[PDB]
């Protein structure tokens, strides 16, 4: 009886501006928003996800949650391969680009109840952008001389392991600092070629032992076994190792060679042809002075027999993706054959050799001095193995922003933890008065949208909404007997769970956030709320 | 049936939204007309505030609040009524995020509405421009706002003259700091109280100083006319007397029956001898008189007035001097007429009247007033009530605030400067409070059409800069300064309006539980 | 924002309905306006058929729901105590004017300039209504120009044929009960008859007063001429005891005596009526006489009456006495013993028409009557309401033609002018306003629509005949004389209203345009439609 009109197309869920949809767009992604909001922080909390194979997985960055949940909100996307863009361009950011654009849309619909277009919201926000990242080059104070001295780099890794695993923050920065010293080139006076790679920091973890038995070696570590009689090499430096691609087996012909079984004859040939054959093939490499093998493939039987006479140190590797920065290190190039280990091919390693790491014996492979490698290990022990999940992942973090310390204004910095968030309230405030126009009401409220990422460091906390926010005001906001504002601009929030009262200056625990962090984040949270806020119709299908 | 929890707060909010969702588009003189649909089939197309209200029948006891208060508005003044409660009921939506999703507690709200409500009061004697209460032609452009759009518009030169007589009257300065001082001290309710006359003109309407009494003299040939009267005023009538309980009178013997009927006549006679001790030239009687009385003071040369009500009796004492007295042979001889400058009963419309008018003040008036018809008086009957009202809001508060939503927005620029100041929690709700006040001016651009957005950015910036001078036209809807046009309101319906509205939004936020049951 | 038991509508949703369920209301008048339009039966409860057209009579004989049709319904009930007529019309202009407007909410035009629109729209009209009238002479020669206004609000309400029946009944019903002087007319003068017997196409007028009960005697002559009419208050009927009683007599000497007790009052008034006849038109001829006797008649005087060929009448309204004493100008006789001959009046020929059921008669052809009857006849009874209704509504309609020294001539002459000019008023002036022009061009828009509705309910196309006038004005434009371009729906072309004859009253067009424009406006004002009480 009651018939159906508004839905000219064909059979679909349609969404028009008619009934709010910019609200149900704005709604879709609060669901997901309260969840990044209690996750920066280092009183931040973290979420379970099953994965699709049956394992539980729970970890803090969300960058790496909004890739196992399942979205099928477009609009959320949008945030998504937002947060992309903070976990690849960057090191930092993942938590603040969902807290900042979700709340640039939550202030929004002040503007929104009062009637004004979108188009001016987002013309709004625009000239709110310039007005701040003009004072972002203002807003720092000290600077990173880039000496990459291990006291240095404690300084710049501390913050960025932070807001994960709270209380390990020290430990970790000591394991961190020292490799990335290791990984950095010493060179002077070049500022036109990128050194530091994410890549050359290869972090591993087994069970058993504690964070303080963890340890840095120069090289890349392997946790397989020898699985032959030679547990390890000698100490003498420069030891010759040959990296095998084709698996060790009896050698073969490049043109046919194709092995058949007919007649009882022909079997007698193939057994007794592999003894003889590769016990020919492995003599010419240990002539060679080859001590050390490294089979990317297989191994069989007939070649762990051989190689435990002739004192070859047998070493497996069935990741391909770590050959090839193997080849950084020892300096040995992979051949497609067998048989013909070339001396130019080889490199040279110092020192190889087997030790108890966790209770379990691996192989480790490293170095002193000679040789200079670009690739180092950070070793880790654990009782829990789901702590030592979001280690590896607070480390590559961590390493990470080691390549945010290169000429784009690597070594400026900001006061965190709150301080600066506030003070720019009271700036971007000073602009809005300054600013004749209907865009008033934009920049007013770009500021209030500031205001989300003080409040959810004092919820994640459980310290009292009603407390922390007056005091952030009155603290960055006084009158100074003279032109120029004094005393301290640093009052951020403090973690609290202990001590005294109120707030305190973020240079003491020496905390603080780097600008090509906070500058970058602030680009990819106007440019994620302006897609929302530009979109006003969405036509989608039954999934 | 029962409400607890933060749940009484959201329907206190909602139902007090949904009161103030009505009157919307009802304030300001563009205010366009309502459509109540009555259960019996009736409809009410009145586009008066006040008027649609007290037909709204709410559910809510929050919403049966918002009609008490409005009550008590509606008697104080006249206008202004549905002001207050759109103001408190936009700071209740603007705080409503504040008191719920930042879990704020309602204390410190309240507490923050009565700074805010100190903090306003202070914007609005600052805002507010003296004006000259003594000045006749100045007072008839303010009470005009009361007189125009209606009938009177065109008697509006003659309804502001017996406006100011009548004020101008009851008013006592009496300025000092011994006993306490009201500024002007206006009484409208007791001494300024009208009589309609039937019949004449409007133009010929004049306040008369004394009691007007719509009886005649009740004797077919007496003195219709008394050069100076003296007035006497008593309470029992003039009759036989007799007891208030069963009388029962037996006698036995022959002759003692017309000695009664004897004593009967003298005792009418003894009450007439007595109001004569003094010699009056008049007797004013409040219940009705027997005709042996009419004939015994026929012969005393003294008019005989029945049938006057007892409020009158109060003001006809304070206008002559007569002192009331219950029994008539406890009549004092300290009655006097004095002060009474004529009797004269002449005929107007068809009916006697009588007047007691004089020369001077007696602490009172009379305002006579005469048209072409009955309608035509009840109409200026309470348009020159509300006129006066208003003269009395001008009177007793010195000094005019700027109209069309010129102070409303004014406040709220002087209330965003006051916030960077505060240093506090309640920094919060009390912006919230400017944005309310933000409300108002924004509801007559609503109503007049123009874009809200565009003009609020413009008419908040003309007040900073401009000396807070510049608010809305009405007629044409372009932003324009008050002095120009001269529209000015007193200060003390801006101050009520403030100061309810405040009152009116902390009651229903005192309240956070509601429960049901005798 | 709501609580149990409640609808509201907000936002524009109430405009939206208020237009939607006034269209309704006007598509039903609509097809009703003008002389080509319908006649629509409307029957409530009673089973009683009434045809007529006029809008006021069809909103009181429907109830109606729709809160938008009951302020119309209290614009009908102002229109018909003050202009009388045109009920229709106004309806129509509100309905059109709502619609047109209605376009424009849309397009975001507020109401509030909506309505200041029609105000100034409405002032202009004004102006343009003091030009466009025509003044007419206070002469009484006017009959020939009152007989084309006759026509014009009888064509209305009746099928066309009756018209030129009722047109000499109505022209000469307004004159002969005006004396021609400055003073005034009343209605209330003319009498009303109604009678379902004979068919409406034999309606006559009666220049005199005409009376229910008749004296029934075989013998009573059925025309006299030139007879004089005396009020007798007297019984001339037997009478009995306040007490029930009554005379037996036994034998024929007790039937003298007690017949005599009840006939000795009779007797005594009757023998000084006949002798006022022996005195007076005794010899002289063509003169005569007739009694009203509001009360009853004996069989005894029946008799005598017959005799003398005297007139009889009894049981006489007391209402039709007092107007016997300004027809006939006979004062009332309480006693005949005081009776004079300077009491007697005097009228013309009086005929008895003779019906089995009811019976007439005429005090008609008199010298100074000062009264006035209208006969309806009509066969069914819905004809006799249909006929009442366009008598009162004619009679109404040339009332103002007298007073109101202004007529204004009607086929739409009035609106296609008055919605031209305002249309191009504000083009060549610009006094008004830049964004109001828009409100203002919906009235213009909106005065269009009688001209296209006239021709609608006789199929006409609306557009081809409103081009067809355009044409003629703009000739008329051109030449600096006045020529009135007006449609004639009987044809199809345009035509001259003056010389055609339809003429429309001043004052009721000029409560129109004030009473539509207020109307239509506060049904725009209502943002909210408010439930409560209850």
């Amino acid at each position: 009886q009651n018939p159906n009109a508004g839905l000219f197309k064909q059979g679909y869920n349609s969404y028009s501006n008619a009934d709010g949809q910019i609200i149900k767009s704005i709604a879709a992604i609060r669901e997901l928003h309260q969840m990044c909001l209690t996750s920066m922080g280092p009183c931040g909390r973290n979420k379970i996800i099953v994965n699709h194979l049956g394992k539980i997985i729970i970890t803090n960055d969300a960058a790496t949650m909004l890739r196992e949940l399942d979205i099928v909100h477009p609009a959320v996307k949008v945030l998504v391969m937002a947060t992309e863009q903070q976990k690849i361009d960057m090191g930092d950011g993942t938590n603040l680009v969902m807290i900042l654009a979700g709340e640039l849309l939550n202030v929004s619909e002040k503007l929104i109840s009062m009637g004004l277009s979108a188009v001016e919201i987002i013309q709004g926000y625009n000239m709110a952008r310039k007005f701040t990242l003009k004072e972002l080059d203002e807003m720092v104070v000290g600077e990173i001389t880039d000496k990459n001295d291990k006291n240095e780099l404690l300084k710049m890794i501390k913050p960025v392991i932070s807001s994960k695993k709270y209380g390990s923050e020290d430990i970790l920065s000591e394991l961190v600092s020292e490799a990335v010293s290791h990984v950095l080139p010493v060179a002077q006076q070049a500022g036109e070629i990128p050194y530091f790679n994410v890549d050359s920091i290869r972090v591993v973890k087994i069970m058993g032992g504690s964070l303080s038995n963890s340890t840095v070696i120069k090289g890349m570590v392997f946790n397989r076994e020898p699985e032959g009689h030679v547990k390890s090499l000698s100490e003498d430096k420069k030891h010759k190792v040959a990296v095998f691609t084709c698996p060790l087996d009896i050698a073969n012909t490049e043109t046919k060679g194709t092995v058949l079984l007919h007649n009882a004859q022909e079997m007698l040939d193939f057994s007794k042809g592999e003894e003889k054959q590769i016990d020919a093939m492995m003599k010419e490499i240990a002539d060679m002075g080859v001590e050390c093998i490294v089979a990317g493939a297989g191994v069989g039987e007939l070649a762990l027999h051989y190689l435990n006479r002739y004192g070859i140190l047998v070493l497996k590797v069935p990741s391909k993706f770590e050959l090839r920065r193997l080849c950084r290190v020892c300096g040995a190039t992979p051949l497609p054959r067998l048989g013909a280990p070339t001396p130019e091919e080889l490199g040279l390693v110092e020192t190889v050799k087997t030790m108890e790491i966790g209770g379990d014996r691996v192989t480790v492979f490293k170095q002193e001095q000679g040789e200079i490698s670009r690739t180092s290990t950070i070793i880790l022990r654990g009782a829990t193995q789901n702590n030592l999940d979001d280690i590896e992942r607070a480390i590559d973090d961590g390493v990470a922003a080691v390549k945010g310390l290169m000429k784009p204004s690597g070594g400026k910095l900001l006061p965190g933890a709150g301080a600066t968030e506030i003070e720019l309230i009271s700036r971007i405030t000073k602009y809005g008065e300054r600013t004749p126009g209907l865009l008033q009401l934009a920049i007013k409220q770009f500021a209030v949208a500031f205001e989300v990422v003080p409040r959810t460091l004092a919820e994640t906390a459980g310290l009292d909404v009603n407390e922390v926010l007056p005091n952030l005001y009155a603290a960055h906001n006084v009158t100074e007997p003279g032109a120029v504002k004094t005393d301290h601009l640093y009052k951020g929030v403090d973690i609290d769970g202990e001590s005294d009262e109120g707030v305190k200056d973020i240079r003491e625990e020496n905390i603080y956030d780097m600008l090509a962090t906070k500058k970058f984040a602030i680009n990819v949270a106007t440019e994620a709320a302006t897609t929302v806020l530009s979109i006003d119709q969405i036509i989608m299908a039954k999934k | 049936e029962r409400t607890t929890g933060r749940q009484a707060q959201i329907s206190n909010i909602t139902a007090a939204k949904a009161v103030a969702d009505v009157i919307r588009t009802c304030l300001g003189p563009k205010a366009m007309l309502k459509m109540l649909l009555d259960p019996m089939g009736g409809l009410v197309l009145t586009n008066d505030g006040h008027a649609i209200l007290r037909e709204i029948d709410v559910a809510h006891p929050a919403a049966k609040s918002m009609l008490e208060l409005s009550r008590t508005q509606d008697e104080e003044v006249g206008d202004g009524t549905t002001t207050v409660i759109i103001l408190a009921g936009e700071i209740l939506a603007q705080c409503a995020p504040y008191l719920i999703e930042k879990n704020i507690h309602p204390v410190i709200i309240i507490q923050a509405l009565k700074k805010a409500l100190t903090d306003a009061l202070e914007v609005i004697k600052q805002v507010s421009k003296p004006v000259d209460v003594e000045n006749d032609a100045a007072m008839k452009k303010l009470i005009q706002a009361s007189i125009g759009t209606k009938y009177v518009i065109h008697w509006s030169e003659k309804m502001c003259e017996l406006a100011l007589d009548a004020v101008k009257t009851v008013r006592k300065d009496l300025g000092q700091t011994v006993e306490g001082e009201p500024n002007f001290e206006i009484d409208i309710k007791r001494y300024v109280r009208v009589e309609k006359i039937p019949g004449g003109d409007v133009l010929d309407s004049r306040v008369l100083k004394g009691v007007l009494l719509n009886k005649d003299v009740v004797h077919p040939k007496m003195s219709r006319h008394i050069e100076n009267p003296r007035v006497v005023l008593l309470d029992c009538p003039l009759e036989y007397k007799k007891g208030e309980s069963q009388t029962n009178i037996e006698i036995e013997k022959e002759e003692d029956w017309n000695r009664i009927l004897q004593i009967e006549e003298e005792q009418v006679q003894l009450m007439c001898e007595q109001i004569l001790a003094v010699r009056p030239t008049l007797v004013i009687t409040e219940k009705g008189v027997s005709d042996l009385a009419q004939h015994y003071l026929l012969k005393g040369g003294c008019s005989v007035l029945r049938r006057v009500k007892k409020s009158d009796n109060n003001r006809i004492a304070r206008v002559t001097g007569a002192t009331i007295v219950n029994r008539v042979e406890d009549l004092k001889e300290s009655d006097v007429g004095t002060n009474c400058g004529l009797f004269k009963v002449e005929m107007i419309g068809d009916e006697y009247f009588s007047f007691l008018d004089n020369c001077k003040e007696p602490k009172a008036c009379t305002i006579m007033l005469r048209g072409g018809s009955k309608d035509i008086l009840n109409e200026i009957d309470r348009n020159l009530q509300d006129a006066m009202a208003v003269a009395r809001n001008v009177m007793l508060s010195p000094s005019l605030s700027p109209g069309g939503g010129a102070t409303e927005m004014a406040v709220s620029v002087k209330l965003a400067e006051k916030a960077k100041q505060l240093e506090g929690i309640q920094q919060w709700p009390y912006q919230a409070v400017a944005d309310a006040m933000e409300c108002i001016p924004r509801t007559l651009i609503q109503n007049a059409g123009g874009d809200p957005i565009r003009l609020l950015s413009q008419l908040r910036a003309k007040h900073a800069q401009g000396n807070f001078t510049t608010g809305i036209d009405g007629d044409k809807g372009k932003i324009v300064d008050m002095v120009s046009y001269g529209i000015w309101e007193p200060e003390v319906i801006k101050q009520q309006s403030v100061k309810t509205a405040i009152e009116s939004a902390c009651l229903l936020l005192r309240v956070d539980d509601i429960v049901s049951g005798v | 924002l709501l609580n149990p038991k409640a609808e509201s509508l907000r936002r524009d949703a109430a405009l939206k309905v208020n237009v939607t369920s006034a269209e309704g209301l006007q598509s039903v008048l609509e097809t009703n306006l003008g002389p080509k339009g319908t006649l629509k039966m409307l029957v409530d409860g009673a089973g009683n058929i009434k045809l007529t057209k006029d809008g006021k009579v069809l909103l009181t004989e429907m109830q109606i729901q729709s809160p938008t049709a009951v302020l119309i319904a209290r614009a009908a009930a102002a229109q018909d105590e003050i202009t009388g007529d045109g009920t229709t019309t106004v309806v129509c202009l509100v309905g059109e004017l709502l619609r047109q407007a209605h376009r424009f909410i849309q397009e975001g035009v507020h109401p509030r300039i909506i309505t200041d629109g029609f105000e100034i729209a409405r002032k202009e009209s004004m102006k343009f209504l003091d030009e466009f009238k025509i003044s007419k002479t206070n002469l009484s020669n006017d009959r020939e120009f009152l007989l084309q206004v006759a026509r014009s609000s009888l064509l209305t309400k009746v099928d066309a044929d009756l018209t030129e029946v009722l047109t000499p009944i109505v022209t000469d019903a307004v004159l002969s009960v005006y004396d021609a002087q400055a003073d005034n007319l009343d209605l209330h003068m003319v009498e009303i008859m109604q009678m379902q017997h004979l068919s409406p196409k034999d309606t006559t007028f009666i220049k005199g007063l005409v009376l229910d009960h008749g004296g029934r005697h075989p013998d009573m002559p059925t025309r006299v001429k030139n007879a004089y009419v005396l009020i007798l208050n007297v019984s001339l009927e037997y009478e009995k005891t306040e007490v029930n009683s009554g005379f037996f007599y036994s034998s024929a000497d007790q039937r003298d005596k007690l017949a005599a007790s009840e006939r000795k009052f009779v007797d005594a008034k009757l023998k000084k009526i006949i002798d006022l006849k022996n005195e007076v038109c005794g010899m002289d001829p063509d003169k005569g006489f007739v009694i009203i006797n509001q009360k009853g008649i004996d069989p005894m005087s029946l008799d005598v009456f017959a005799k003398h060929n005297i007139l009889a009448l009894r049981r006489a309204k007391r209402r039709n006495m007092e107007r016997l004493q300004l027809v006939t100008g006979g004062e009332a006789q309480n006693s005949v013993e005081d009776l004079s001959p300077q009491i007697l009046g005097f009228s013309g020929l009086v005929y008895q028409e003779t019906i089995g059921e009811e019976k007439f008669t005429y005090v008609t052809e008199n010298t100074d009557p000062k009264s006035c009857t209208i006969l309806i006849k009509g066969s069914t009874h819905y004809a006799l309401a249909q006929t009442k209704d366009a008598v009162r509504d004619g009679l109404r309609a040339v009332a103002n033609v007298l007073k109101d020294k202004n007529i204004i001539p009607g086929a739409g002459a009035f609106y296609i002018a008055l919605s031209r000019y305002l249309r191009s008023a504000n083009m060549n002036k610009l006094g008004a306003k830049g964004k109001t022009k828009t409100g203002i061009e919906a009235f213009a828009e909106a005065l269009l629509v009688i001209p296209k509705t006239l021709v609608k309910n006789s199929g006409f196309d609306p557009l081809d005949v409103l081009a067809m006038v355009e044409d003629e004005l703009d000739d008329a434009q051109d030449s600096d004389e006045t020529r009135y371009v007006g449609v004639d729906l009987n044809i199809g072309d345009s035509c001259d209203p003056t010389i055609e004859g339809i003429w429309d009253s001043y004052r009721v067009l000029r409560n129109a345009i004030t009473g539509a424009t207020g109307i239509a406006s506060n049904l725009l004002l209502c943002d909210e439609l408010l439930r409560a009480g209850r």
